[PDB]
RNA sequence: CAAGGAACUCUGCAAAUUAACCCCGUAAGUUAGCGAGAAGGGGUGCUUAUGUAAAAGUAAGCCGCAGUGAAGAACGAGGGG
RNA sequence: AGCGAAAUUCCUAGUCGGGUAAAUUCCGUCCCGCUUGAAUGGUGUAACCAUCUCUUGACUGUCUCGGCUAUAGACUCGGUG
RNA sequence: ACCUCGAUGUCGACUCAUCUCAUCCUCGAGCUGAAGCAGGUUCGAAGGGUUCGGCUGUUCGCCGAUUAAAGAGAUACGUGAGUUGGGUUCAAACCGUCGUGAGACAGGUUGGUCCCUAUCUAUUGUGCCCGUAGGAAGAUUGAAGAGUGUUGCUUCUAGUACGAGAGGACCGAAGCGAGGACACCUCUUAUGCUCCAGUUGUAGCGCCAGCUGCACCGCUGGGUAGUAACGUGUCUAUUAGAUAAACGCUGAAAGCAUCUAAGUGUGAAACUAUCUCAAAGAUUAAUCUUCCCAUUUCGCAAGAAAGUAAGAGCCGUCAAAGACGAUGACGUUGAUAGGUUACAGGUGUAAGCAUAGUGAUAUGUUGAGCUGAGUAAUACUAAUUGCUCGAGGACU
C-alpha cells in the first residue's frame, strides 16, 4: 500500500498535457496566439514578444512573455499546457541566466538579445 | 510583581511534588556483567559483540 | 439526512483546465476501497450511523483486541476505524468506493485535521493588530491587546472566560464545504476534488455529502487538447 | 541585552564539521557530543563516497573540506584518504561510519558519542 | 493595486500629467483598486491647453497596473505603470483618444467607449 | 520584503537616498569675503597599443544584470521666528 | 518714528488673498495695539546654527499590513545560586 | 466631604474590546397633509455592522470625498505591574501684564528621566496523579457549551403598477463585488545563513590554474523543501418550531359591535434548532464491541507464600507533532533516521583539454557540472539478546 505521491500527481497532469510542447530558453522570441472567445467564433490574437522565464514541471509549466506597444512595456504570464493557447518559437537567443529580470529595467537598443544558443 | 502574602510550608511541598527524580533504565553487559545504562557503551568499550574503545 | 461518506488520504494538489475556459486548482485524494464494519440502527440503538474500516494493514501490525474483533466480524484487518452519522443503506461487509457514492460533479464537503503550527501568538492566531513600531515604542511590540474589563469593586475585575490570547494552533479538525468533485480514476482509485483540502500531504481525509447543497450537482467537464505533433 | 556572544553561526557550524571530519579521517575515532557526531556523519559519508574514483576533480572537491591535523597534513591526509581509507569502502552501499553513545560528562551531563570508521 | 493617495499617470489627451487618488470608490474600507475599478481623483500636474485645471476633483477609471492581476484561465496581466483615464457620469471618456494599451477587464464593466477609442486591447 | 510612498505620528522621530576620485556646469541675495561640494549631470572593470620618470589621459577590443563590483566616505530646495 | 492678531491679541479657529480635494499650524495684508514702541533699545540685515516653525523633490516597512530568515536570550538538561 | 495624603498615577492617542437601548443601517408593522419614487412620526427589535483624511495635544469641532450606516452612553470620563508623553504640572529662558521688590498669572512660547524577573486569583494552552469498583484496547450517544450571523451594485420582472406628465414600483429570480472568517500552496509574489552562478579586496594551499578563511550570509542575480499573503478555494445560505409589534377568522360577557374570555391562525436579522468545533472528572462519572484473567498449598477470604495474561511504561530511531511533557510511526518478524542508488525541482553549459586571438576572451566536448530539507527504492550504519508495572471483580 506504498503511495508514490509524485507518480499519482503526474498521472493527473498527464490526463491533460499536450503532445508537442515546443521548447524555448529564457531569452527567446515566441508568438503566442490567444484563442479569445466572444459570444461566437474565436479571434486569434497574437502576443508576439520576448520570453523571460519558463518555470514549472507539468500542467503547472508557465512562461513569461514581454511586449512593448506604443512605448509601454507589458509582461504577461502564460501557462504552457493551457488549451486555446498556441506557442510558436520564432527566434532563439543567447542569455547567461534562467530568469532575465534585467529586461524589465533595460530598454531600447540595450534590450536586444543576440541570436544563437547552446 | 512580588507575593503580597507569604507562601506557607505546604504550598511549597505541593509544588515540589512534581520535582521527583526517575530511575534511569539499566542493563547488564554481556561480557563482564557490570550494570550500564541502556543503549550505551559499557566501561570495557564492548557494545554487543563489537569492541568500541580500549578497556578503561 | 441521506449522508454519504468515504475516507481517503490526501496526496497533493494540482490543477486542471476545463471547458468554459477556467483553470481549476484541484486536490488529489487516494481513496482505498472502504469496508463497512458495522451498521447501527435507529430502533435498536436510538440513532443511525455506519462505521467503516479503511487503511488496511497486515495482521502483525494490529493489537490483539482489534484483530479479535476483525476476525469475529469476518473483516479485512485495518488499523483505522471511524463512523459517519446518518449513513444508511449499506450491507455489512461490503466494499464501498467513492464512484458508487458521489457523482461526477456533485457538491461535497471535506473534513481533515489542520496542519500543526504549535504555540502561536495572539496576532498569528486571532488576526490581531501589531502595535506601532516607530515614533517611540516599548518592550511589548507584538502585544495581544489589553484584557481590562473593569478595574474596581463595581466592575468585573477579571479576565473574561474565552479570551483571545496565545496558545496552541493547528492539529485540529476543520471542514470546508461546497467542494465540487472533478474526476474519478478507477484504476488508480483516485478522486479529484476542487479547491484546497486542509491537512498535510498523506493525512486522513473524510469526504461527505454537503449539508448546504445536498442534491446539487454542478456540471464540470475537462478540455481536450487540440494540439498536433510537429508538421 | 547586548554585547552578546557571536554564537553558533552557520560559518562556525561548517568549520566545526570540517575539523571533526578531518580528525576522524586522520585518526579513525572521535569522542564528541552526540548531536555533533550525528551531523559530522553526513559529511564523512559524502566525502568517502566521492573519493572512490580518485580523479583530480575529486581531489579539488575534497580539499574544500579537509583541514590540517597533527598526524597528517592537508596533502598527506589526501593520500591517506584516496589510497588507504576510501579503497577499503569500494563496494559498501553506504554506512561507512558508526556513532555510538557513551555516558554523560561529569561537568555537563551531555551525551557523548564515539564516531568511528565501520570496517 | 492602486490604493489611497497614489500618484498615477493619465493615458488620455486631457491636460493632466499626474493624478492623485482620493477614494477607492465602491464600498466601505475598499482597500485596493484593481483593473476596471472606478476612483475619485484630483488633478495635480496639468497643462495650460487642457480641459481640466489643477486642483479639480474628478472621477477616473484605472486601465493599467504595475502589480497586475490574474485572469481565470491563469494568465497574469502585468503592465509597467499605473494609468487611469478620466470618465464622465455616463461612463464616457472625457478625452478624445486613449494612449497606450488598456486591459480587457474594462469590457466586463461596460466601458465600451474606452475600448473602441483605445489603440489595442490586451 | 511584492503594489502604493508619509496615507503613520504631536513632529519624516527613527529608518531610507547621496557618499571616494576625475571631467562639465552652477542661480537669488550680499557687508563683495561669501552663498557653493550650490542646484543639476557624466565616467570608473579587464586586455592591447600610444602616452610618461611614474602617471593621468587617449584609441581599439572583451565580459557581466551590475565595474570607488566588498569596507569607509555630504540627501536637497523654498519661506519665516 | 518704526513695527503690529507678534515668543506680545482676551474676544479670536479676527477679515481677505496664497499654499491643499479639504489647512485652530504656515506665508502676505488689513488695525478698537483690552495691555507694541524706541539703549530692561526700535526696525532691517549677507554668512552661521546637533535652535524653533511651515511647504516640497528623491527616498524608504513610519504606514495600508503584516510576513520570512539568522544569531543571543527566553524554553529543556547538568553545576553554582 | 463618607473611603483613600505610612501614595487610588491624572488628558489625549494606540491595541483589545465588553455591556445597555433612549435604534444610525439592515429586519417587521400602525398612521400620514402616504398617487409612484423618496420621505415624516410612532411601535417591536441589540444578531451583525457602524470609513478614510486636512487643521488642532486634543475630546470636541469645521471642512473634503465615500458608505446601507458613519448611533447615544457605561465600564476608576475601561485599558501606563500593556505602549506613547504631544498636553497639563518640577528645575532653564523670553514676551505681554501685575508688583518698589524677591516673584506671580485656567496668559503665550522653546526645551525637559514614564521603574518592577508574576506568589495567589482570573484567563489562553499543555501535562502528571487518582477516580469512574477486574484490567486493557477501540467506537460512540450528548447533559452543560463555544464560534459565525454584515451588506451593496447591475440585469430581468418592467418602463409593467401608479402618474396629465416628469418620473417610477412592492413581490420574486439571476449575475458580480466590499468587509470579516476558515484552510491551502497548483498559479502570482515575499522570505528561504551548510543550494547554484557571477564577482571585489586581502591572507593562505610553495607558483599558474582551481579552491578555502574574513569583509552585513562580503556584494549582486536567481532559488528546493518549509513558512505566509499581495495569491486561490470555501463560508457569510436555507428551513422548521414558539413568538414581540401588528393583522386576523369564529364568537359572547354587553341579543348590536368586538382579534379573546374557550377554540383556531398569520407574524422580525431577536429566541430554540438546522451550520462548524469541543465535550462522560456529566463524581448525576453514560452506552456498545473486542481481548486477557479464571492455579498449587497454608487458612482466612475483595486473607497470605509462591503463580498465572491482554496491555502499558522505561530506553532507542524519529516528525503528519512539538517550549517541556504529550500526539503519531517504527525498534531486526524493520524502511523510523542517516548513508547509497535513481529521479524530480533549482542554478545555468562545470574542471580539464583542443582550436582562434598578441592578450582579455570566444567556440566544441556540454542542457554540462553542482545541489540543504523534496520523491521512491535499498538493512550498509544507528533503532541490542534489556528492565519494570500490570488480572480473578464485595455483596444486595
Ligand atoms: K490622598
Ligand atoms: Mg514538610
Ligand atoms: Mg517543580
Ligand atoms: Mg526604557
Ligand atoms: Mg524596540
Ligand atoms: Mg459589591
Ligand atoms: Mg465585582
Ligand atoms: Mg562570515
Ligand atoms: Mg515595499
Ligand atoms: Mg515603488
Ligand atoms: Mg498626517
Ligand atoms: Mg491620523
Ligand atoms: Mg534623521
Ligand atoms: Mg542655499
Ligand atoms: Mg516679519
Ligand atoms: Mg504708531
Ligand atoms: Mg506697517
Ligand atoms: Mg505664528
Ligand atoms: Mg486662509
Ligand atoms: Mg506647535
Ligand atoms: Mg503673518
Ligand atoms: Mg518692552
Ligand atoms: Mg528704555
Ligand atoms: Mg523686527
Ligand atoms: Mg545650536
Ligand atoms: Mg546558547
Ligand atoms: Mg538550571
Ligand atoms: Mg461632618
Ligand atoms: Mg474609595
Ligand atoms: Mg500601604
Ligand atoms: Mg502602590
Ligand atoms: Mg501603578
Ligand atoms: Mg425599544
Ligand atoms: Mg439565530
Ligand atoms: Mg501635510
Ligand atoms: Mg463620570
Ligand atoms: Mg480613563
Ligand atoms: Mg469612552
Ligand atoms: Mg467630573
Ligand atoms: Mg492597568
Ligand atoms: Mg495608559
Ligand atoms: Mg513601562
Ligand atoms: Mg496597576
Ligand atoms: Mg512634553
Ligand atoms: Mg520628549
Ligand atoms: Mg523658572
Ligand atoms: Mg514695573
Ligand atoms: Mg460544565
Ligand atoms: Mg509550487
Ligand atoms: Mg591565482
Ligand atoms: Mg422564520
Ligand atoms: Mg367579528
Ligand atoms: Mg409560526
Ligand atoms: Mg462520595
Ligand atoms: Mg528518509
Ligand atoms: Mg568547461
Ligand atoms: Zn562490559
Amino acid at each position: 500500500k506504498k503511495i508514490n505521491k509524485q507518480a499519482l500527481i503526474d498521472l493527473v497532469e498527464q490526463k491533460q498535457l499536450k503532445a508537442y510542447v515546443p521548447e524555448f530558453s529564457a531569452g527567446d522570441e515566441v508568438n503566442v496566439a490567444i484563442k479569445l472567445k466572444e459570444k461566437e467564433k474565436v479571434r486569434i490574437q497574437n502576443f508576439t514578444g520576448t520570453v523571460l522565464r519558463r518555470r514549472g514541471k507539468g500542467i503547472s509549466e508557465t512562461f513569461i512573455v514581454r511586449k512593448t506597444t506604443d512605448g509601454i512595456p507589458i509582461e504577461k504570464n502564460f501557462q504552457i499546457h493551457n488549451p486555446n493557447i498556441s506557442i510558436e518559437l520564432k527566434r532563439r537567443g543567447k542569455v547567461r541566466r534562467a530568469y532575465i529580470s534585467y529586461m524589465r529595467e533595460r530598454s531600447g537598443k540595450a534590450a536586444k538579445i543576440k541570436e544563437r544558443k547552446q | 510583581a512580588v507575593q503580597q502574602r507569604r507562601s506557607s510550608k505546604h504550598r511549597r511541598d505541593k509544588r515540589r511534588s512534581h520535582d521527583a527524580l526517575t530511575a534511569q533504565a539499566l542493563s547488564v553487559c554481556q561480557k563482564c556483567g557490570k550494570k550500564k545504562l541502556f543503549h550505551r557503551v559499557c566501561s570495557c568499550g564492548m557494545y554487543g559483540d563489537l569492541r568500541v574503545k580500549k578497556a578503561y | 439526512m441521506e449522508i454519504r461518506g468515504i475516507f481517503g488520504v490526501k496526496v497533493g494538489m494540482s490543477q486542471v483546465f476545463t471547458t468554459n475556459n477556467e483553470r481549476l486548482p484541484i486536490t488529489v485524494i487516494y481513496c482505498e476501497p472502504n469496508q463497512v464494519a458495522g451498521v447501527k440502527t435507529e430502533a435498536k440503538d436510538k440513532y443511525s450511523a455506519t462505521l467503516l474500516s479503511f487503511d488496511t494493514v497486515e495482521n502483525k501490525k494490529l493489537n490483539k483486541p482489534q484483530q479479535g474483533f476483525f476476525e469475529k466480524n469476518n473483516l479485512k484487518p485495518t488499523k483505522h476505524l471511524q463512523e459517519i452519522r446518518n449513513m444508511t443503506g449499506f450491507e455489512m461487509g461490503q466494499q464501498i468506493t467513492p464512484q458508487n457514492l458521489f457523482q461526477v460533479g456533485e457538491y461535497v464537503d471535506v473534513s481533515a485535521i489542520s496542519k500543526g503550527r504549535g504555540f502561536t501568538g495572539a496576532i498569528k492566531r486571532w488576526n490581531f493588530k501589531i502595535g506601532p513600531l516607530g515614533h517611540g515604542a516599548g518592550y511589548p511590540h507584538r502585544f495581544q491587546g489589553s484584557v481590562q474589563a473593569g478595574r474596581g469593586g463595581a466592575s468585573a475585575q477579571r479576565v473574561f472566560k474565552g479570551k483571545k490570547m496565545s496558545g496552541h494552533y493547528g492539529h485540529e479538525k476543520v471542514t470546508v464545504q461546497n467542494l465540487r468533485i472533478v474526476g474519478f480514476d478507477e484504476a488508480n482509485m483516485l478522486v479529484l476534488v476542487s479547491g484546497a483540502i486542509a491537512g498535510p500531504e498523506g493525512g486522513v481525509v473524510l469526504i461527505r455529502t454537503a449539508k448546504k447543497k445536498p442534491g446539487v450537482v454542478k456540471p464540470i467537464e475537462l478540455a481536450v487538447q487540440t494540439e498536433k505533433a510537429p508538421e | 541585552s547586548y554585547i552578546n556572544k557571536p554564537g553558533k553561526t552557520s560559518a562556525w557550524r561548517v568549520m566545526t564539521v570540517r575539523q571533526q571530519v578531518s580528525a576522524v579521517l586522520a585518526y579513525g575515532k572521535i569522542e564528541t557530543t552526540l548531536k555533533k557526531a550525528k551531523n559530522t556523519q553526513k559529511r564523512l559519508d559524502k566525502l568517502i563516497t566521492l573519493a572512490k574514483v580518485d580523479n583530480f576533480n575529486n581531489r579539488r572537491q575534497v580539499k574544500k573540506w579537509l583541514l590540517n591535523t597533527n598526524l597528517f597534513d592537508v596533502d598527506q591526509l589526501m593520500d591517506h584518504l584516496f589510497s588507504k581509507v576510501a579503497p577499503k569502502y569500494e563496494k559498501t552501499p553506504g554506512g561507512y561510519s558508526r556513532v555510538l553513545k557513551l555516558g554523560p560528562r561529569r561537568g555537563d551531563a551531555t551525551e557523548m558519542a564515539i564516531l568511528q570508521l565501520t570496517d | 493595486m492602486v490604493s489611497f493617495m497614489t500618484r498615477l499617470n493619465v493615458a488620455d489627451n486631457t491636460g493632466a500629467k499626474q493624478v492623485g487618488i482620493i477614494k477607492v470608490l465602491g464600498s466601505t474600507r475598499k482597500r485596493y483598486a484593481f483593473l476596471g475599478d472606478v476612483v475619485v481623483v484630483s488633478v495635480k500636474d496639468a497643462i495650460p491647453s487642457g480641459m481640466v485645471k489643477k486642483g479639480q476633483v474628478l472621477r477616473a477609471v484605472i486601465v493599467r497596473t504595475k502589480k497586475g492581476q490574474q485572469r481565470k484561465d491563469g494568465t497574469h496581466l502585468k503592465f509597467d505603470d499605473n494609468a487611469c483615464v478620466l470618465i464622465k457620469e455616463d461612463k464616457s471618456p472625457r478625452g478624445t483618444r486613449i494612449f497606450g494599451p488598456v486591459a480587457r477587464e474594462l469590457r466586463e464593466r461596460g466601458y465600451n467607449k474606452i475600448l473602441s477609442l483605445a489603440v489595442e486591447v490586451v
